[PDB]
């Protein structure tokens, strides 16, 4: 788990909350960053790919930015329907091996 | 008086398929202006290793003749392309002289070369009777024998096929990643100019 | 009508082998890769391997040397087998589709999930 995330995060409704994914040159420097959401008791889904676009059936509420060797997922207009873990993914090439390194997963809470 | 035109660097660098190590193809560049700025874009964080010309001031210099050599080799083996090195791939497939005035470009390319199923289309020689002189190419695939019994087109013990195959895969560490290498050779101040960048009167 | 169906599993024993199958329907089967992931309960996510729908496969270094998984374009089913289980490998296993090219994925479909428990 080379990817680093804050284990927990929380915010009040209507507040813009940022979830960071800080990596390195091998994993975030060269390739795209993908953001997935896992509700409790359900398989992971897709929220953001390619740093700009989003799939069908997903509101444009979530926003993504990428700077340097790190990425951020900002959730403007947070509501009660965002009680889920958020994972960042990026292909990583290393001296030992290579593959889809994931993140620790940030448990986001709404008050 | 002005050569104008455009050098076909985009064809050399971005070709669909590159040659194997033992059958590296040589291309000649002439009668065009060379713009060594698109080069920095490709493999930007990877370093150009130039051996007699400063990569920064390469723009203002006219070359008598430019030759480009392209191939695909394993990752950790790329250090063998430097002049004066010794090894399997620097003595049995492709050797540079210890007077080389040029510059070598290498970049990891594990996005289109390698495949999940395994890429066996790239080969390399392993057995040779003796060394090879600098800048030589051998395609002959006659069977090489090391024992006493002659080989009449056979295989097995004491009789081996000189060509082995790289086995490239996605989930391999850096070193088993397919690296595409292109080396440029050109000598200076010995002939009328043919290729160089911007110049006015 | 895109989905990746699997089958449930029960408890196991250390040192044994466990096999689960991923079946696809509603789209051209011999056109899309397959990714395998494992999620330990109360933990993150980690993927296992990438597979052609008809051909070979590649595996991650950590889960190498002890996973074997073939292809069968007869019922559009891909099987994976893990040998030499341990009590730390209790997790949930998912199979996901991918883009036809891969190497930059967007794992839109995911499997239902198989629960694997290893205890004595």
């Amino acid at each position: 788990s080379v990817l680093t995330q804050p284990p927990s995060a929380s915010g009040t409704p209507g507040q813009r909350v940022t979830i960071p994914c800080s990596g390195s040159s091998s994993n975030i420097g060269n390739n795209y960053v993908y953001w997935y959401q896992q509700l409790p008791g359900t398989a992971p889904k897709l929220l953001v790919y390619g740093n700009n676009q989003r799939p069908s059936g997903v509101p444009d509420r979530f926003s993504v930015s990428k700077s340097g060797t790190s990425a951020s997922l900002a959730i403007s207009g947070l509501r009660s329907e965002d009680e889920a873990d958020y994972y960042c993914a990026a292909w990583d090439d290393g001296l030992s091996g290579s593959g889809w390194v994931f993140g620790g997963g940030t448990k986001l809470t709404v008050l | 008086p002005n050569i104008t035109n455009l050098c076909p660097f985009d064809e050399v660098f971005n070709a669909t398929r590159f040659a194997s190590v033992y059958a590296w193809n040589r291309k000649r560049i002439s009668n065009c202006v060379a713009d060594y700025s698109v080069l920095y874009n490709l493999a930007p964080f990877f370093t150009f290793k130039c051996y007699g010309v400063s990569p920064t001031k390469l723009n203002d210099l006219c070359f008598t003749n430019v030759y480009a050599d392209s191939f695909v080799i394993r990752g950790d083996e790329v250090r063998q392309i430097a002049p004066g090195q010794t090894g399997k791939i620097a003595d049995y497939n492709y050797k540079l002289p210890d007077d080389f005035t040029g510059c070598v470009i290498a970049w990891n390319s594990n996005n289109l070369d390698s495949k999940v199923g395994g890429n066996y289309n790239y080969l390399y020689r392993l057995f040779r009777k003796s060394n090879l002189k600098p800048f030589e190419r051998d395609i002959s695939t006659e069977i090489y024998q090391a024992g006493n019994k002659p080989c009449n087109g056979v295989a097995g013990f004491n009789c081996y096929f000189p060509l082995r195959s790289y086995s490239f895969r996605p989930t391999y560490g850096v070193g088993h990643q397919p690296y595409r290498v292109v080396v440029l050779s050109f000598e200076l101040l010995h002939a009328p100019a043919t290729v160089c960048g911007p110049k006015k009167s | 009508q895109v989905q990746l169906v699997q089958s449930g599993a029960e408890v196991k024993k250390p040192g044994a082998s466990l096999k689960v199958s991923c079946r696809a329907s509603g789209y051209t089967f011999t056109s899309h890769f397959i990714h395998w992931v494992r999620q330990a309960p109360g933990q993150g996510l980690e993927w296992m391997g990438i597979i052609n729908p008809s051909g070979g496969a590649s595996y991650a270094q950590n889960f190498r040397d002890r996973v074997t998984m073939t292809t069968d374009p007869s019922t559009s089913t891909v099987y994976m087998e893990l040998g030499s289980l341990r009590s730390e490998d209790t997790a949930v296993y998912y199979c996901a589709r991918a883009e036809g090219s891969s190497w930059l994925g967007w794992f839109d479909p995911w499997g239902q999930g198989t629960l694997v428990t290893v205890s004595s």
